[PDB]
């Protein structure tokens, strides 16, 4: 793969996307979930006492570039999953870019959901204002300051399991074979440490289901999570029924549905009919959109697997275009 | 589903 190019693996039905990262000297390969909603790089380690037997664990003793650190860390994600441990320093190779002396977080403890998932840890791609430990420079910060990328951007392509899966992240560039037409520039609000954008409106056919709302681009979230009123409005347009747990039951037959269209900075971006269904279990389908009690939307994989995004940390801003498919 | 902070 080209310089800074990281091929991704699509886990299950577009649940998450992970890539291989080499840490240490000589180094081990780790499968990390690439998360634009967080800013900590943590990995399962041999200091962990409740980690999965299937996870690959970082072993300080086997890295000649390991450097001890006296600080501890703890994190808790949006769904309550958590992990904790100690800080360390080592080299990280991201698509051939060798970041020297990156602060890495070794887990001593992790939630059962991490122990049973496909990840060895997470790579945070949010802004450095939300690292859990103050003074920690994120991998993007280090790629820029070490001169490993000449433009402070990363291009993101998330594939659809229905089309073969895959995905690809490119640090320092983007790939126009993955999208169609012209990219639309959208300003980013990073005041809360996330990639925040404003959606002008949302329509289903001729119906305006929502007026302008703010949301965050989160590759680490599976669904499109909307504020309660907006979610209900969307659900009514598709005849979806509320499961009372933040999810909806929708018809498995999407052949009759119109796309969920977002108007962003004057252009149209959509959630295609097929993406309206997340998963099918014993003939019942769970929708690709859900609800949460926040005033902003979490624009997750349901949306990102339909739209290519170029993330620019420098401005900050994003460039979006419909996926080529 | 997952909900990454």
């Amino acid at each position: 793969a080209g310089v800074g190019t990281v091929p991704m693996t699509d886990y299950g039905n577009d649940i998450e996307y992970y890539g291989q990262v080499t840490i240490g000297t000589p180094g081990k390969k780790f499968n990390l979930d690439f998360d634009t909603g967080s800013s900590d790089l943590w990995i399962a380690s041999t200091l962990c006492t409740n980690c999965g037997s299937g996870q690959t664990k970082y072993d300080p003793n086997q890295s000649s570039t390991y450097q001890a650190d006296g600080r501890t860390w703890s994190i808790s994600y949006g769904d309550g999953s958590s992990a904790s441990g100690i800080l360390a320093k080592d080299n990280v190779n991201l698509g051939g870019l060798l970041i020297k002396g990156q602060t890495i977080e070794l887990a001593k403890r992790e939630a059962a959901s991490f122990a049973s998932g496909p990840n060895d840890g997470l790579l945070g791609l949010g802004f450095d204002t939300i690292t859990t430990v103050r003074g920690v420079k994120t991998p993007m910060d280090n790629l820029i300051s070490q001169g490993l990328i000449s433009r402070p951007i990363f291009g993101v392509y998330l594939g659809k399991a229905k089309n073969g899966g895959g995905g690809e992240y490119i640090f320092g560039g983007y790939d126009s074979t993955k999208f169609k037409g012209s990219l639309t520039t959208v300003p980013i609000d990073n005041s809360r440490g996330w990639w925040g954008i404003t959606v002008d409106r949302a329509t289903v056919g001729t119906s305006t289901v929502a007026s302008s709302f703010d949301g965050i681009l989160d590759t680490g979230t599976t669904l499109l999570i909307l504020p309660n009123n907006i979610a209900a409005s969307v659900a009514r347009a598709y005849g979806a029924s509320d499961n009372g747990d933040g999810t909806y039951t929708i018809s498995c037959d999407t052949s009759a549905f119109k796309p969920l269209v977002f108007s962003i900075n004057g252009a149209s971006f959509q959630v295609s009919p097929d993406s309206l269904v997340f998963e099918e279990f014993q003939g019942q389908c769970i929708a690709g959109f859900g609800y949460g009690n926040w005033g902003f939307a979490i624009i997750g994989d349901t949306f990102l697997k339909n739209n290519y995004v170029v993330f620019n940390q420098g401005v900050p801003e994003v460039q979006i275009a419909p996926v080529a498919e | 589903p997952f909900h990454x902070v």
